RNA sequence: ACGCAGUUUUAUCCGGUAAAGCGAAUGAUUAGAGGUCUUGGGGCCGAAACGAUCUCAACCUAUUCUCAAACUUUAAAUGGGUAAGAAGCCCGGCUCGCUGGCGUGGAGCCGGGGUGGAAUGCGAGUGCCUAGUGGGCCACUUUUGGUAAGCAGAACUGGC
RNA sequence: CCGUGGAGCAGAAGGGCAAAAGCUCGCUUGAUCUUGAUUUUCAGUACGAAUACAGACCGUGAAAGCGGGGCCUCACGAUC
RNA sequence: GUUUCCGUAGUGUAGUGGUUAUCACGUUCGCCUAACACGCGAAAGGUCCCCGGUUCGAAACCGGGCGGAAACACCA
RNA sequence: GUCUACGGCCAUACCACCCUGAACGCGCCCGAUCUCGUCUGAUCUCGGAAGCUAAGCAGGGUCGGGCCUGGUUAGUACUUGGAUGGGAGACCGCCUGGGAAUACCGGGUGCUGUAGGCU
């Protein structure tokens, strides 16, 4: 009672009856997986950000408008 | 004619390989502060025998190395145990040269009834100036043909100093 | 029944190729490794920390993270179902760049450069890369000498 | 002792004697040259050798046999010290044998597949010589007549061909008058060395 | 007709390196010196090298890139005298003197002169250079030992202790410099200026004058051939350590050209080359003619 | 317009198989020549003598014969990854508790300017639920064991 | 004196290593505590093994840095 | 054929927990005896099956052969 | 036209032997009282500067060995795809494409960055 045991015959035929796909989509790339000191870095970087913004930036747009 | 390249005693080895560790080994060691005024250094294995009983990492033999005016004085009294006459099979190819005696009494030594009769290997080499090229830590290069001593320059210089004698035989 | 342990098929692949044996040399580490350098993965023999695997020799991918003394790299990796992107650390010994990227940033200079003249002085450019095209109608020269007559040898053992 | 029937043309990778091996006996021949092996250069002008056409394997007691046949052709017609014969052909693919019946069917059946080591064959390419043999000008035919003795006992078709080379050195038989005299060719016992332009010019000072 | 010596190993043999074959690097250390952690990406890494030769120091700073060392400050021992420290060119005090030059050459470069005065009275102790807040913060260097041996009393450190008495913040411990005991674990921060200040040899001078008149003038001969005395020894250094803080500026030379060259000779051509073959293969023929029959 | 491809081109890297080689490393292996330090078998000059002579032994040098799935300097064909844009370039500015000679570096954020950026073909992306299947075979080619098999076991593709 | 790896690196082999990863010497337990990520087998589950980080306390070194077991490839174990 | 085990002076053996040539019988010489057996004291006698690898060192650790000793070879 | 310090490419730059070296520099050298570690100031450290290019080092040379590159080997050995091609097989030939290596021969043998000094 002895069978076949293994093969790969007949397996690339069936992986590209459903088109072999790439990832193919991410926009703005996942930040899972970074070094926690550059996180560190960039998230109290992103709330000052959000912070301390307003005034240099609207007077720097209002200043390129102005002379473009 | 010839700018400082001066054939010159670079070292002087001493060496006694007693057969056994221990009274007989801490005696030659012994003999050989007597000739040196400093303590010797010992040796040890890379081989074991089993066929007159040592073994693997003992005390085989006691040598010392002297440099300078004692190695002067050391190979003068050697050579005049030997009588100033070597052997031309006693110049190595790399120009330098060995003989060894027996009898380390005929030294200068008071005989000490509880130390004995020790041989004792003389082995000279001969230096240039220059010769801390290859010994250096920082730049290590080769010495050069023309600047090493060879057997005719080890032989001629025994001829013009102490006044020796090859036999040729 | 491979017994498929880590680098089982590496008797050529993680060796130093001849008379490049020693230490490694600094202008290997002495690079620019910036986020989004798309680099090339070759692995040594020297420093054994941070062999990637024996699959991703040879493969390209993509930076996403830099650390002291390694990198992180994005690679596309086929497995039997479908190709995927994983996230890998490898030290900086195994990396080299791709000049692929580089000379696609050279042609977008050069076009860029063509467009400005294109702007200025009115003139078409046709920068699109046109393949190999067909040979025109070019004229061959016989001066001098009569074509030279070739015939087939005889058979000799 | 198997049939060369069942030993045949090449289906396995060259298994040779070696660290894995260790388990081949000893090949039949031992010996490889028969004639006058001191023979100088000058000695025996042309040689006629062996040509295989057939990507097939060679026996070690078929080269034994061959050349014993060849050998004693050799010296019933040329005698001894006439002929200087070379089997260019070195045995080193080791066959296997599966053997069983040690009439019944309760000792084995295909459960050790891999098979103990019989013998020694060679891995003949198609145009690789077998046999190569320097004789004088005068014994062309006697050549011919002993290849031809070898070739109903090797298996498959080969032919035979009298070389343009010079015995057994690479250089032509035409070159070689005009050539050792003037300048390049020295000889160096049955081998022939030539020598560069490209020396230290100690070795052209110590020739001329 | 005994030993295989040469066969292939000249095909076969991996050379190691340049500078390696020259016997002036060893890069096990190198590779841990020079080399920046990735997480910068630009930021360069300065090494204080300091290497002692035969009547000459040598000390600079340099960073690495990948075409080679970009070096920004260097001082020299030659230039002693035009600070005060007319002979003694390479003992400890050149040592400190040179790194204090070093450091106060750098800082001219870098505008860095008014903040970071350092340590100007000089004691020999364990001052390390705190950078100040609201301000261009201190430099940051690294030793270069080479291959010369660190053990207590290299002047390696004695121009360590220049740099970091100008003012480079170095990181280094106290146990490697002169004076520190070794059996007994405190640092004698007196003998560690005395060494500096150079007195033991001042007192070795002493004693050469008080032993061996004829040793005293066979050594030290350039010392009394112009004028070495230790009380001006010890104002001498003083004064030079003054003069490199008020003037650092490192005036250079002109060297516009002098257009006279040859000195080393060029190689031969393939024609010219051939063409000593064929001479020397006809002399031998003629030779072999001429003296065969006469 | 975006996007996609069992495809090609343009570049860019990767390999160590076919081949070839071993007067190149490792491992085998054949024969001749030249040289002389060496100990060992012979007779010869002869009270003995590295006082001296010939040959065999072995060693070295330069050659030469034949190979290697678990050898290799070299190294194919075939093949694998990546890029061929508006998610990309360039300019100006704010934030940082990361880094630090430096408004130094690096990331994030904001605003502005220019899409005609290899060939051919195609309209794409995505979510849920689930049956059957889980005994295979044959053929060109590359191959393992066996003498061979309509034998047993692998790889690409096609078919039952 | 020659000596490019012909030795050694605990063991079966492969890779790699020369002011070295080899031999010797001096101090030390980073073979410590803790949360995530990733690679390997893979269904992209687990165990085992490994990698780059991060946060404390440290060892060595003059410092650079190196070290959270063995130069790498194995040397090990779920529920109750 | 498969699985275990062994090979050592002329003979049967001990001995590895690596680095000996061990015991007993036998042979030769000499003694005691008138002379033999018996007894005594020495000596010789070893390729530790052959050929290779591990190490400072092998018979010992391992491998390929050589020659033996046990057990199994059943249902159709 | 060069050297020194740090280097990048890692033999076009290693090895053997022979000539040349004016000036800074590199060195050999000259001694152990302090720092220092050894059986030995031989190695490593400490303040030198009486000689020297003998050596390292830097150039050149060898019908030099090696290394790199180019012809030859050779459109050969191999090889993607195809045939109701040949042959009993062994293998071989053809269409479309890609295309290697040893012998043999010829040529070269360092190029450079930063900082500094000599003619
Ligand atoms: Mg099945
Ligand atoms: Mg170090
Ligand atoms: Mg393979
Ligand atoms: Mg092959
Ligand atoms: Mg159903
Ligand atoms: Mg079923
Ligand atoms: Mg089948
Ligand atoms: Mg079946
Ligand atoms: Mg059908
Ligand atoms: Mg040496
Ligand atoms: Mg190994
Ligand atoms: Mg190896
Ligand atoms: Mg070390
Ligand atoms: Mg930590
Ligand atoms: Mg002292
Ligand atoms: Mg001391
Ligand atoms: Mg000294
Ligand atoms: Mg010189
Ligand atoms: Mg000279
Ligand atoms: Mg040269
Ligand atoms: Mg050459
Ligand atoms: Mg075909």
């Amino acid at each position: 009672a002895k069978s076949k045991n293994h093969t790969t015959h007949n397996q690339s035929r069936k992986w590209h009856r459903n088109g072999i796909k790439k990832p193919r989509s991410q926009r703005y790339e996942s930040l899972k997986g970074v070094d926690p000191k550059f996180l560190r870095n960039m998230r109290f970087a992103k709330k000052h950000n959000k912070k301390g913004l307003k005034k240099m930036q609207a007077n720097n747009a209002k200043a390129m408008s102005a002379r473009a | 004619e010839n700018p400082m390249r001066e054939l010159r005693i670079r070292k002087l080895c001493l060496n006694i390989c007693v057969g056994e560790s221990g009274d007989r080994l801490t005696r030659a060691a012994k003999v050989l502060e007597q000739l040196t005024g400093q303590t010797p250094v010992f040796s040890k294995a890379r081989y074991t025998v089993r066929s007159f009983g040592i073994r693997r990492n003992e005390k085989i033999a006691v040598h010392c190395t002297v440099r300078g005016a004692k190695a002067e004085e050391i190979l003068e009294k050697g050579l005049k145990v030997r009588e100033y006459e070597l052997r031309k099979n006693n110049f190595s190819d790399t120009g330098n040269f060995g003989f060894g005696i027996q009898e380390h009494i005929d030294l200068g030594i008071k005989y000490d009834p509880s130390i004995g009769i020790y041989g004792l290997d003389f082995y000279v080499v001969l230096g240039r100036p220059g010769f801390s090229i290859a010994d250096k830590k920082r730049r290590t290069g080769c010495i050069g043909a023309k600047h090493r001593i060879s057997k005719e320059e080890a032989m001629r210089w025994f001829q013009q100093k102490y006044d020796g004698i090859i036999l040729p035989g | 029944t491979n017994t498929k342990g880590k680098r089982r098929g590496t008797r050529y692949m993680f060796s130093r190729p001849f008379r490049k044996h020693g230490v490694v040399p600094l202008a290997t580490y002495m690079r620019i490794y910036k986020k989004g350098d798309i680099v090339d993965i070759k692995g040594m023999g020297t420093v054994q920390k941070g062999m990637p695997h024996k699959c991703y020799h040879g493969k390209t991918g993509r930076v996403y993270n830099v650390t002291q003394h390694a990198v992180g790299i994005v690679v596309n990796k086929q497995v039997k179902g479908k190709i995927l992107a994983k996230r890998i650390n490898v030290r900086i010994e195994h990396i080299k760049h791709s000049k692929s990227r580089d000379s696609f940033l050279k042609r977008v200079k050069e076009n860029d450069q063509k467009k400005k003249e294109a702007k200025e002085k009115g003139t078409w450019v046709q920068l699109k890369r046109q393949p190999a095209p067909p040979r025109e109608a070019h004229f061959v020269r016989t001066n001098g000498k009569e074509p030279e007559l070739l015939e087939p040898i005889p058979y000799e053992f | 002792r198997r049939p060369a029937r069942c030993y045949r043309y090449c289906k396995n990778k060259p298994y040779p004697k070696s660290r894995f091996c260790r388990g081949v006996p000893d090949a039949k021949i031992r010996i490889f040259d028969l004639g006058r092996k001191k023979a100088k250069v000058d000695e025996f002008p042309l040689c006629g050798h062996m040509v295989s056409d057939e990507y097939e394997q060679l026996s070690s007691e078929a080269l034994e046999a061959a050349r014993i046949c060849a050998n004693k052709y050799m010296v019933k017609s040329c005698g001894k010290d006439g002929f200087h014969i070379r089997v260019r052909l070195h045995p080193f693919h080791v066959i296997r044998i599966n053997k069983m019946l040690s009439a019944d069917r309760l000792q084995t059946g295909m459960r050790g597949a891999f098979g103990k080591p019989q013998g020694t064959v060679a891995r003949v390419h198609i145009g690789q010589v077998i046999m190569s043999i320097r004789t004088k000008l005068q014994n062309k035919e006697h050549v011919i007549e002993a290849l031809r003795r070898a070739k109903f006992k090797f298996p498959g078709r080969q032919k035979i061909h009298i070389s343009k080379k010079w015995g057994f050195t690479k250089f032509n038989a035409d070159e070689f008058e005009d050539m050792v005299a003037e300048k390049r060719l020295i000889p160096d016992g049955c081998g022939v060395k030539y020598i560069p332009n490209r020396g230290p010019l100690d070795k052209w000072r110590a020739l001329h | 007709v005994k030993v295989v010596k040469n066969k292939a190993y000249f095909k076969r043999y991996q050379v190691k390196f340049r500078r390696r074959r020259e016997g002036k690097t060893d890069y096990y250390a190198r590779k841990r010196l020079v080399i920046q952690d990735k997480n910068k990406y630009n930021t360069p890494k300065y090494r204080m090298i300091v290497r002692v030769t035969n009547r000459d120091i040598i000390c600079q700073i340099a960073y690495a890139r990948i075409e080679g060392d970009m070096i920004v400050c260097a001082a020299y021992a030659h230039e002693l005298p035009k600070y005060g420290v007319k002979v003694g060119l390479t003992n400890y005090a050149a040592a400190y003197c040179t790194g204090l030059l070093l450091a106060r050459r750098l800082l001219n470069r870098f505008g860095m002169d008014k903040i970071y005065e350092g340590q100007v009275e000089v004691t020999g102790d364990e001052y390390n250079v705190e950078s100040i807040d609201g301000q261009p913060g201190a430099f940051t260097c690294y030793l270069d030992a080479g291959l010369a041996r660190t053990t207590t009393g290299n002047k390696v450190f004695g121009a360590l202790k220049g740099a970091v008495d100008g003012g480079l913040s170095i990181p280094h411990s106290t146990k490697r410099f002169p004076g520190y005991d070794s059996e007994s674990k405190e640092f004698n921060a007196e003998v560690h200026r005395k060494h500096i200040m150079g007195q033991n040899v001042a007192d070795y001078m002493r004693y050469l004058m008080e032993e061996d008149e004829d040793a005293y003038k066979k050594q030290f001969s350039q010392y009394i051939k112009n004028s070495v005395t230790p009380d001006m020894m010890e104002e001498m250094y003083k004064k030079a350590h003054a003069a490199i803080r008020e003037n650092p500026v490192y005036e250079k030379k002109p060297k516009k050209e002098v257009k006279k060259k040859r000195w080393n000779r060029p190689k031969m051509s393939l024609a010219q080359k051939k063409d000593r073959v064929a001479q020397k293969k006809a002399s031998f023929l003629r030779a072999q003619e001429r003296a065969a029959e006469s």
